[PDB]
């Protein structure tokens, strides 16, 4: 609605409403600066998510579930390698 | 020698009205103006004349048949202010802009009547 | 011993033709150095479909 | 092949049509153009709004849900533009502006 | 280092006559009537004979003489007589006719010509694209009339350069001719002009030339000096050029290590005790981090009392509304914003010892990677190219940027050469290999460097790969056309298949058309 | 039969403030108001009219009588919001 601070990603079309803005007619500040903002962001991702990750026996909720179960060392080899 | 200059050449190359070189009967008509946008509606209409006259005849090559048709690929946007790439365009006069300072400096605060003169290039107005 | 063999580029003509189901689709592929048109079966086309594959797609 | 009229057309709330036979039985050339009750109609639609945004937040400055003209007297004279505009008009149950001179007051 | 441009200077020397012991009555005579430059010459030539612009005026004098005819090169004698000088162009085409005929008296005269009961010469001439029927009817009417010349043919310029640069008149090619007012692409099937698919886009140098005026007008509204046309002619000759590909090259046109290199300057031509215990308290005396966010939130409170300070503004109009409800229950500012500073500047002075012009854009864009001082008067007398290089000649190949809603001149190529004469998108014909091999480029506005390889580089972008891309281009592209109608008359004897005669002329009257290989075609089936 | 401006004047005070009532003294004198500046506006433009020796009242005489009779911020707010809604209404193509 008309009012709100919002970020879309252009690429994904992800839209995350951060809040309403000041205006009393949550409560977050109105951005400064360029509408398309450029912005570095770094990743440290372990071994063992790439380890989970490449297994295709499993998806990425073994990282949170747990029953990653027993990952092969021809994957990790890869990843090793990689 | 500076104002004598212009005249001799003005006594070297002029034709007096018995021309030489035209014709011996001469019997110049009367013609108007003629400018040059009356020009292509009277084409049109003797064209359009001549369709509802053979219709009630495709055309080969006309002066409205060779000119070019608009283009296919959408046109490409760039900023009124500097030619560079135009990302912004402001609500209130219609002018595309690039970054944020060229938006305070010169969009913003212009005065009225230059936006159109701003869109008059694009031929936007 | 293996070979690997790719095609790739902007669509600009995307033409099924049958003969309910599809016989073969022409494919029309451009890059920066020229075009290309290959024939493919409608194995790959269902795979292209899937993909959601428009006209102008890299 | 119904159309609706040109108020929306130009996207108006106010009467295009009727401003156009102001207009033309008003009396003031012989000739009206197509575009002038459009210009007019936008003009006095801004202005109008323009005055009762200014009466909306001095009635929300009196803690009320209704207009009374000492919320429109005071929206007219605190602001400078309205206040040259309507300097030689007096509207009807306004009063005046609570104002006292500087030497006037106590002072000691 | 600046660079002063001026206005051209004057011809000292006034253009000579032909001998007229030379003059032959049988020989035909070749006459390029162009919108910019007339192109005047003998067949048994092979260079023109007289080159002027299209242009004449008329002069006023003290003693009122009347002795003043001045047509082309003798304009190029004074500032005065050059600067009330008319064109008989109006547009692409012709509307006063008298002055026409003074120029042609003049060109008639200085080709040492003595006629007798009008010209006896033959006339070759050219004729626009598709041109109207009055054009055609005035000009059948001013020749046969006012001058009795036997015979005459019309052809177009492109047509003609194709003919001069393959007189076997059987080749196939695709022509593209970048002319003063308008640019056209013809197809050309055997020899002959396929004129029911060339194609014209309204623009050429005189709206190039526009748009450089309407720019740099833009750019600098308080520049003192008022600059004219021919300024503004020879900047767009000698400071445009095309790009290999637009979409990288105004990426970074106003970086700093492009901009150093690429721009262009052109100058215009003109003519008490307590302070000393607190001093002394002081001496005894991520936090500078923090004093930096305090000193970005006095530029925020500074920018609040400058909204404050204009009324027209929200805050101010939040604080008079305020104000209201209260009423119905700059310079401190300044000195506040100087406070500011001087903290800020003890802040950095405490953390050293215990808005820059290169970031600004608009300054980058206007007088490029230099510092600027306005009181100067050199360079209140200047302007900075860097963008301009290159957005002028782009409108060719786009020109929605110069207010036309038209193809450019790739997506037209594109077009001829993909979905006409029989050829698929994917399979091109023999017909459309053959005008892929011999596309000529030809014009008077085709000086401007890059063309050829911007040309090349796009036929090689649309067409399948592997096909043979051959583009020539003359050296001096403004000499074709007169080159071409001089082949067609000397080197050739069926020069008479297109000879229209003046019994023929009487038989038939004005509505008349020849259908040759190198003409205008008729305007219905 | 008589006529007023009440339900567009109703309208457009509903955009900005939906829970505000009206006194029907206050539409009295808006009546009046905007009745005040149209024959201002109108008196203007045929003056201007007559002055310039022409027949038709046009969009470019009311433009010019805009900029005379109100003040310079809201005339330029005027005259904007009457070329957009100006070149609204002229697309109909």
């Amino acid at each position: 609605l008309a009012g709100d601070v919002i970020s879309i990603d252009k690429a994904s079309g992800k839209i995350t409403k951060l809040g309403r803005s000041f205006a009393r007619s949550r409560f977050v500040q109105c951005p400064e600066g360029e509408l398309q903002k450029r912005k570095t962001v770094v990743h440290t991702v372990s071994l063992h998510e790439i380890d989970v990750i490449n297994s295709r026996t499993q998806g990425f909720l073994a990282l949170f579930t747990g029953d990653t179960g027993e990952i092969r060392s021809e994957v990790r080899d890869q990843i090793n390698t990689k | 020698e500076r104002l004598l200059f212009l005249r001799s050449v003005g006594e070297r190359n002029e034709i007096g009205f018995p021309s030489r070189f035209k014709s011996a009967h001469y019997k110049k008509p009367t013609r108007r103006h003629k400018s040059a946008r009356q020009l292509i509606s009277d084409e049109n209409k003797r064209i359009n004349a001549l369709l509802t006259k053979a219709n009630k005849l495709v055309p080969k090559a006309t002066y409205f048949s060779v000119e070019a048709p608009p283009s296919i690929r959408p046109a490409k946007k760039y900023c009124d202010v500097t030619g560079l790439k135009g990302f912004y365009k402001s609500p209130t006069n219609n002018i595309r802009y690039h970054n944020a300072e060229i938006y305070q400096l010169i969009v913003k605060p212009m005065a009225p009547g230059v936006d159109q003169e701003y869109l008059k290039l694009r031929g936007a107005n | 011993k293996e070979t690997k063999e790719v095609y790739e580029g902007e669509v600009t003509e995307l033409t099924p033709e049958d003969a309910k189901t599809i016989s073969h689709v022409i494919v029309g592929l451009k890059s920066a150095k020229g075009t290309k048109t290959l024939r493919l079966d409608p194995t790959i086309y269902e795979s292209i479909q899937r993909e959601k594959v428009s006209i102008g797609d890299v | 092949k119904a159309s609706q009229s040109r108020s929306a057309k130009a996207g108006l709330t106010f009467p295009v049509g009727r401003v156009h036979r102001l207009l033309r039985r008003g009396n003031y050339a012989q000739r009206i153009g197509s575009g002038a009750p459009v210009y007019l109609t936008a003009v006095l639609e801004y202005l109008a709004a323009e005055i009762l945004e200014l009466a909306g937040n001095a009635a929300r400055d009196n803690k009320k849900t209704r207009i009374i003209p000492r919320h429109l007297q005071l929206a007219i004279r605190n602001d400078d533009e309205l206040n040259k505009l309507l300097g030689n008009v007096t509207i009807a149950q306004g009063g005046v502006l609570p104002n006292i001179h500087q030497n006037l007051l106590p002072k000691k | 280092k600046a660079v002063v441009i001026d206005d051209p200077p004057l011809r000292q020397t006034p253009e000579p006559f032909d001998e007229q012991s030379a003059y032959n009555p049988q020989s035909p005579i070749a006459i390029d009537f162009g919108s910019s430059k007339l192109r005047a010459g003998f067949v048994n030539h092979a260079t023109p004979t007289h080159i002027f612009p299209n242009a004449l005026t008329k002069f006023r004098d003290r003693k009122l003489n009347k002795n003043f005819t001045f047509v082309g090169n003798d304009t190029l004698l004074d500032q005065a007589v050059r600067s009330q000088s008319r064109s008989p162009f109006d547009g692409p085409f012709v509307t006063n006719w008298n002055l026409t005929e003074e120029i042609l008296d003049y060109t008639f005269h200085h080709l040492g010509v003595v006629p007798d009961n009008g010209i006896p010469n033959p006339i070759l001439l050219t004729e626009r694209l598709a041109t109207v029927q009055s054009q055609r009817t005035n000009w059948y009417q001013i020749l046969f009339e006012t001058y009795n010349v036997p015979g005459v043919t019309f052809g177009i310029d492109s047509l003609f350069s194709f003919y001069n640069y393959n007189p076997s008149g059987n080749k196939t090619g695709l022509v593209i001719s970048c002319g003063h007012e308008d640019t056209n692409v013809i197809p050309v099937v055997d020899g002959a002009g396929i004129l029911t698919d060339a194609k014209r886009i309204n623009w050429g140098g005189h709206q190039a030339v526009d748009y450089l005026n309407d720019l740099m007008a833009l750019k600098y509204p308080y520049f003192p000096t008022k600059m004219s046309y021919l300024q503004y002619e020879t900047m767009y000759k000698d400071y445009c050029y095309v790009s290999r590909n637009y979409d990288e090259d105004i990426e970074k046109i106003l970086t700093l290590e492009n901009l150093d290199t690429n721009d262009v300057v052109v100058e215009a031509p003109f003519t008490a005790k307590e302070e000393e215990e607190k001093k002394l308290k002081e001496q005894q005396w991520d936090k500078r981090l923090k004093l930096n966010k305090l000193i970005k939130r006095r530029k925020e409170k500074l920018k609040l009392r400058d909204e404050m300070k204009d009324r027209k503004s929200q805050v101010s109009q939040n604080r008079m509304k305020n104000l209201a409800s209260l009423a119905e229950d700059e310079a401190f500012e300044e000195a506040l914003e100087y406070e500011y500073k001087d903290i800020v500047e003890l802040e950095r002075l405490l953390l050293e010892h215990d808005y820059d012009w290169r970031n600004s854009i608009l300054h980058l864009f206007l007088r490029g990677p230099r510092p600027h001082d306005s009181e100067n008067i050199h360079e209140q007398h200047q302007m900075h190219l860097n963008v301009e290089r290159i957005r002028v000649p782009e409108v060719i190949f786009q020109p929605t940027m110069g207010g036309q809603d038209q193809a450019g001149i790739c997506e037209l190529s594109e077009t001829i050469l993909l979905k006409k004469f029989g050829s698929q998108p994917g399979k091109l014909s023999q017909t459309s290999i053959d005008m892929v091999n011999n596309v000529l480029i030809t014009g008077g506005n085709a000086k401007v460097p890059g063309l050829k390889e911007r040309i090349v580089k796009e036929f090689t972008g649309f067409l399948p790969t592997g096909t043979n891309i051959t583009v020539n281009m003359s050296s001096d592209p403004s000499l074709d056309a007169w080159k071409g109608m001089a082949a067609l008359a000397r080197n050739e004897e069926q020069y008479r298949k297109t000879v229209i005669s003046k019994k023929e002329y009487e038989e038939y009257g004005p509505e008349y058309i020849k259908e040759h290989k190198l003409g205008n075609t008729k305007y219905f089936e | 039969r008589k006529e007023t401006y009440s339900s567009y004047i109703y309208k457009v005070l509903k955009q900005t403030h939906p829970d505000t009532g009206i006194s029907q003294k206050s539409m009295s004198i808006l009546n009046s108001f905007v009745n005040d500046i149209f024959e201002r506006i109108a008196t203007e433009a045929s003056k201007l009219a007559a002055y310039n020796k022409k027949s038709t009242i046009s969009a470019r005489e009311i433009q010019t009588a805009v900029r005379l009779i109100l003040p310079g911020e809201l005339a330029k707010h005027a005259v904007s919001e009457g070329t957009r809604a100006v070149t609204k209404y002229s697309s109909s193509t």
